[PDB]
């Protein structure tokens, strides 16, 4: 889960990490007044959306750039008016961008030095890793590609915690000089400790900067929170809007359905993540365009089936539905009955291809058969695929 | 050290299993099933019920106890996410040779700590978490996979998914090949057993003549596996390895169901995984429906049919 930048910056601030003073606004006037309140030499105005690349994004209002510097509170208001209510598209959002409902009005600082700093549970070495580079302000991937040498890492021992030496070392590797090394090391330690406290899988600061005045500041931050830790991060997850969520996805979630919208016309729902991915994949391999990924989870309820159906048919883009379920725990029959029942209650309007396999499969197929509904029952996943694709041609 | 415990993965008829969280809904449901399949489920533990029975089997207060009394060499955990890590730690403490943690939802940081613990010992092998478990068809089933679709045979299967593994098992039985051992290592980013751990067992298991590796986006375990097979599965006697990597159509930056299935910061894409495995001589089935037929053709080409 990701929170908005203003929420992440407050969490960091609450945990002793240095960030820029800021206020949040949901209207152009509020941004104008926040800018005046900052009473700063220069103000940075940043559209608040989860996708990165805001700085080069474009708004549907015509405004270019989701991050602006200006010395005039009135310009903050004018810029904000082209942001709030409009869609911001970035290299990380889909082309129709994302609606911006809030903007952060922060005190701009001069940046003397920009470095990259991140903390992540590294899947390559099973532990938290401090990742840093003196080449900040740029995409870390590019630096990795162009100058792997400028990339530094310190593996942290989860039990021990970050050691002074690691923090100091990374501070040196980032290019902070003697008098600032210590300040930087301290921030790195606070970042690491915050990373742990909040069950982040990643805390990324770029730039982790230096101002002419000798301040070490986290100018921008992205925090990826471990969804599995919500039970012990109640207060953090309460801050999650779900407002940037494609609506279909939020409805689905309500019923323990994991939906991920794709761009296509062949909808599908499967029980199990790998199978669900494999199902979108085989549709694509057979010349179709899957409309979504949807994992039902391990305990299929006729309810879920029903909602899954309600939700997918909700989408006009969907021209066909492929159901791929491999029965075990919940035998296929209970499943077929859910399929039929939902078919009757929703008066499905697109063609449906169903592929069931596993426990009590035979009975389930008789259910589909005896149902008299126009349900195409496939021999296997491949067949299910070609047929579903055939349905929308 | 820990790599030493890799052998514990090969459960068999002699594996004696205890269920932690025995009297819980999940433990109870899967325990009845393990019983029916023929798993040697010899008891379970739950605090405060030592000396009692559940499903006609002895219950012990602690894993320590259960182990000592039953001689259990394996433990399975279905406990809810907030308590699963401590359950794993208890099994590691009691030095259970093999622990299988089915539980989905354990905080990654808890697993990072369990991994720290796991790697500094050689007694306990952990499979999981967030996984379907392991099965030696007809001999021992620990987890939630449907036993009936598995048929003792010649294919070793290791997979990051649950149900997609079932497709593959089913496909292999429909082409008549069977499975030697099937290990679901789970969909979590930090777990106790990776592809290489299983490949190592498969490569040296005479009963495993071919391998199916099912992967997906996220991480680089597939890449490590490819590197491993390039070195260890080369030569006149290499075993055919067939694979399918899920998520070719997955969008970047989205968790695809499993906690570990996400392409992030440009890493974890499926294509690169397929390419890597291919360079290692793995025959990658582009279609997830054709794993059985692809491996069958490989056996055929090598006159192993
Ligand atoms: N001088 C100065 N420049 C700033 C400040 N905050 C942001 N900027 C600059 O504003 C421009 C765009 O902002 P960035 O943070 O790089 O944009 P971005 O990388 O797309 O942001 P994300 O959407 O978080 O990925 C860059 O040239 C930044 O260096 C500040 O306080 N002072
Ligand atoms: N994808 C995209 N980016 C745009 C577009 N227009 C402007 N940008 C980017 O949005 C940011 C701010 O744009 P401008 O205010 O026009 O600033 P600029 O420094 O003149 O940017 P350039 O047009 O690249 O020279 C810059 O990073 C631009 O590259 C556009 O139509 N599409
Ligand atoms: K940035
Ligand atoms: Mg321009």
């Amino acid at each position: 889960m990701n929170l908005q930048e203003y929420q992440s910056k407050k969490l960091m601030s609450d945990n002793g990490v240095k960030v820029q003073r800021f206020f949040v606004a949901d209207t152009a006037n509020e941004a104008l007044e926040a800018a005046k309140r900052l009473n700063a030499k220069e103000i940075v105005l940043k559209a608040q959306i989860l996708a990165g690349g805001r700085g080069k994004g474009v708004f549907s209002s015509g405004l270019k750039g989701g991050v602006h510097l200006t010395k005039d509170p009135e310009v903050v208001g004018q810029l904000a008016k082209q942001m709030i209510g409009y869609n911001l598209a970035t290299k990380q959002t889909p082309k129709e961008g994302v609606k911006v409902n809030k903007v952060m009005v922060a005190e701009a600082l001069d940046i003397s030095r920009e470095t990259y700093l991140a903390i992540l549970m590294d899947r390559s070495c099973n532990g938290p890793v401090l990742v840093g580079s003196p080449q900040g302000g740029v995409d870390i991937e590019e630096v990795a590609a162009s100058n792997p040498e400028l990339i530094f890492k310190e593996q942290i021992d989860i039990i021990e915690g970050i050691k002074d030496s690691q923090a100091q070392r990374m501070a040196e590797n980032l290019g902070f000089l003697g008098p600032l090394q210590n300040q930087a090391a301290d921030q790195i330690k606070k970042l690491y400790n915050l990373f742990l406290k909040i069950d982040a899988t990643q805390v990324e600061v770029n730039p982790f900067g230096e101002t002419p005045e000798g301040q070490v500041v986290c100018f921008d931050a992205k925090i990826n929170f471990d969804d599995n830790a919500e039970f012990r991060q109640k207060d953090i997850f309460a801050m999650d809007d779900k407002s940037e969520n494609e609506p279909i996805e939020n409805e689905a979630a309500k019923y323990d359905l994991k939906y991920i919208g794709l761009d296509g016309n062949i909808a599908c729902f499967v029980n199990g993540a790998g199978l669900a991915m494999a199902t979108c994949d085989i549709i694509f391999l057979n010349g179709g365009k899957p409309a979504n990924f949807l994992d039902l989870g391990g305990g299929v309820k006729e309810s879920q089936v029903y909602q899954a159906f309600k939700l997918l048919t909700a989408d006009p883009k969907v021209e066909a539905i492929l159901v791929n379920i491999f029965g075990g725990i919940v035998n296929c029959a209970i499943i077929a009955n859910g399929i039929t029942k939902a078919c009757r209650e929703l008066e499905l309007k697109v063609p449906l291809v169903v592929r069931l396999e596993g426990t009590n499969v035979h009975e389930a197929q008789n259910i589909l058969t005896n149902s008299g509904l126009p349900i195409t029952s496939a021999v296997d996943l491949e067949d299910a695929a070609k047929k579903a694709v055939a349905s929308v041609t | 050290s820990y790599t030493a415990s890799r052998k514990h993965l090969y459960v068999d008829k002699n594996t004696k299993v205890i269920c932690q969280g025995f009297t819980g809904k999940q433990g109870t449901f899967h325990s009845q099933q393990a019983l029916e399949y023929g798993t040697n489920l010899v008891g379970g533990t739950t605090p405060g019920k030592g000396g009692k029975t559940h499903l006609g089997l002895p219950v012990f207060n602690t894993v320590k106890e259960a182990k000592e009394q039953t001689g259990a060499t394996a433990s399975v955990i279905y406990v809810p996410p907030p308590f699963a890590a401590a359950a794993i730690n208890e099994a590691i403490d009691a030095e259970v040779p093999l622990v299988v943690c089915i539980t989905e939802g354990i905080p990654q940081q808890d697993m990072v700590r369990v991994k720290h613990r796991l790697l500094r010992q050689g007694k306990t092998r952990l499979i999981g978490p967030n996984c379907p478990g392991v099965i030696n068809p007809g001999e021992c089933k620990i987890g939630i996979m449907p036993g009936h679709i598995h048929k003792k045979g010649r294919i070793g299967i290791v997979s990051r998914s649950g149900t997609l593994t079932y497709e593959a098992v089913h496909q292999t039985t429909q082409v008549g090949l069977g499975q030697s051992l099937c290990v679901g290592i789970g969909g979590d980013p930090f777990n106790g057993t990776d592809f290489t751990d299983c490949l190592e067992i498969f490569l040296n298991d005479p009963a495993t003549e071919g391998i199916i590796l099912i992967g997906e986006i996220g991480g680089n375990a597939e890449e490590n596996a490819a590197e491993f097979l390039k070195q260890h599965n080369s030569g006149p006697k290499s075993k055919p390895v067939v694979s399918f990597i899920a998520g070719l159509t997955a969008p970047p930056g989205r968790r695809m169901g499993h906690a570990g299935a996400i392409i992030a910061g440009g890493k974890g894409g499926a294509k690169e995984k397929i390419t890597a495995l291919q360079s290692a001589g793995v025959v990658v089935s582009m279609s997830p429906a054709q794993l059985g037929t692809t491996i069958y053709k490989e056996f055929e080409k090598r006159k192993m049919l």
